[PDB]
């Protein structure tokens, strides 16, 4: 059901990187699950352009889409619901 | 801007009132081309038909170790008599040439000094014994009654809310086995 | 009052050079920059290309921006806007926008030739 | 846990440099370079293991993906 009830418009995020590391502002969710970021493999995709062998920080949400930003540097976050915010 | 604040009034009245509201704006002024915006023939007509149901849902912005223990003890109790944080016993008897090995904060003994500091100063305040007396824990049943049903109540109330909070973690973890891996796109 | 003395204590003082002496050895200078730029300016010189670490041209400028001599500041900073290996020679700590924000000191109605304020914005 | 593995040191990036970025946060007791014998610089990571669970967190939530003399530092609490 999480799968099959899956929502489809993509909005595109809008996200702020810091090197002092990321914020996201999306519009309201209306729903008290966590949007959570996590680290991706290189390798998968649609079309598989090569020379990957790196990972990627994307945090998805349920209607904010998965922001992501690719790291290649060799209970972290927050979100902060009165102001739409997830960091 | 006179068309788009007509739009956009437009829009705030139907979302306030209803599509019948567009019906009567529609029917009242189909002979000023002031609600041609109302009407398919004003190109704002889609626009205004867009932010009536937006200003209806709230997006649009509107218009403008018993000597261990012993010692731990008495470091409790002597801390008890201190007068603030760095005014004790304990800030010169710790350079005072005697083993004081407590009061080091990484040692997690220092966790069980502040326990029984706590434990002290909780029997040093006024209801702690020092010039009252307490006489409906002393002989009150009906009060100690009163009080062990509060902490089962609070105790069940604990349980009831970690359950929420359980099922909301599961509830997590399943939203995380079934999210976007293939739609990556980087901004 | 005589120089014999301090120069004596700074050089038995560098027998090593562990972070000891530093703390004597840059406000010895910095006291003899009164009545003097010699000192201050040969020793900023000295230890600007001297012994290695990021905060002794900090120091030198420290003591050579309050002065009355803005070019040897300026040129401590200019040591420093080489930096000839290290761009983040502070990283998260800025001393080239210390140098803007030096700029804009300059900029401020004291030149106003109009010429020196928009060279140094530019 | 109070260890922070730095990982992705430079080429001149020493205990001494790691300890005295992150030391205002807590007391460091310990440093740790796995040293290539090969090559004389750090693989790639540095060891720094404090006193307090406060000062590792928050050192390694407020340095991470930090600079240090143009490296892209990783500094994560240790497993």
């Amino acid at each position: 059901e999480v799968k099959k009830f899956v929502k489809i418009g993509r909005p595109g995020y809008k996200v702020t990187k810091q090197r002092d590391l990321f914020q996201i502002d999306y519009p309201e969710i209306a729903e008290g699950i966590m949007p959570r970021h996590r680290f991706m493999s290189a390798y998968e995709q649609r079309i598989e352009p090569p020379d990957r062998r790196w990972q990627y920080l994307l945090m998805a949400a349920e209607p904010y889409e998965t922001i992501a930003f690719k790291v290649p540097s060799r209970f972290w976050t927050h979100w902060n619901r009165e102001t739409k915010q997830f960091f | 801007p006179e068309v788009r604040n007509i739009v956009d009034k437009t829009a705030s009245f139907v979302a306030r009132n209803g599509p019948e509201f567009e019906a009567r704006i529609r029917q009242n002024e189909i002979n000023n081309p002031k609600f041609n915006f109302l009407n398919p023939n004003d190109p704002y007509h889609a626009y205004y038909r867009h932010k009536v149901s937006e200003f209806k849902e709230g997006k649009a912005q509107e218009p403008s170790s018993a000597f261990d223990l012993d010692v731990v003890k008495l470091t409790a109790q002597f801390v008890a008599r201190n007068g603030r944080q760095f005014l004790t016993q304990l800030m010169q008897k710790e350079q005072r040439n005697y083993q004081f090995d407590f009061l080091r904060p990484q040692h997690s003994l220092f966790n069980y000094f502040t326990k029984l500091v706590e434990q002290y100063t909780k029997i040093l305040i006024p209801p702690k014994g020092l010039f009252s007396k307490l006489k409906k824990e002393a002989e009150n049943p009906r009060e100690v009654l009163d009080q062990v049903c509060y902490r089962v109540e609070w105790a069940k109330f604990q349980e009831r809310e970690r359950k929420k909070e359980e099922e909301e973690k599961e509830k997590e973890r399943v939203a995380y086995a079934q999210i976007d891996w293939h739609d990556f796109v980087v901004v | 009052g005589r120089v014999t003395h301090t120069r004596r204590t700074f050089d038995r003082a560098l027998r090593a050079l562990p972070i000891t002496q530093h703390s004597r050895i840059w406000p010895l200078y910095l006291r003899f920059l009164r009545s003097h730029p010699l000192p201050e300016t040969a020793v900023r010189g000295y230890r600007r290309f001297l012994k290695l670490s990021p905060e002794s041209a900090e120091e030198y400028i420290e003591y050579l921006k309050s002065s009355d001599r803005l070019d040897e500041a300026a040129q401590r900073l200019a040591t420093v806007v080489n930096d000839e290996r290290f761009v983040s020679k502070a990283g998260k700590s800025n001393y080239q926008l210390w140098h803007e924000l030096c700029d804009l000191i300059s900029q401020n109605p004291d030149k106003v030739q109009s010429l020196n304020v928009d060279a140094i914005i530019r | 846990k109070r260890v922070l593995y730095v990982g992705g040191l430079a080429e001149e990036v020493d205990d001494k440099v790691l300890h005295a970025a992150f030391i205002p946060f807590g007391d460091i007791t310990d440093i740790q370079i796995p040293l290539d014998y090969e090559t004389e610089k750090h693989r790639g990571f540095a060891f720094v293991e404090f006193e307090l669970a406060e000062d590792a967190a928050a050192a390694i939530d407020n340095m991470n993906e930090s600079e240090l003399f143009g490296r892209t530092i990783r500094v994560n609490l240790a497993k």
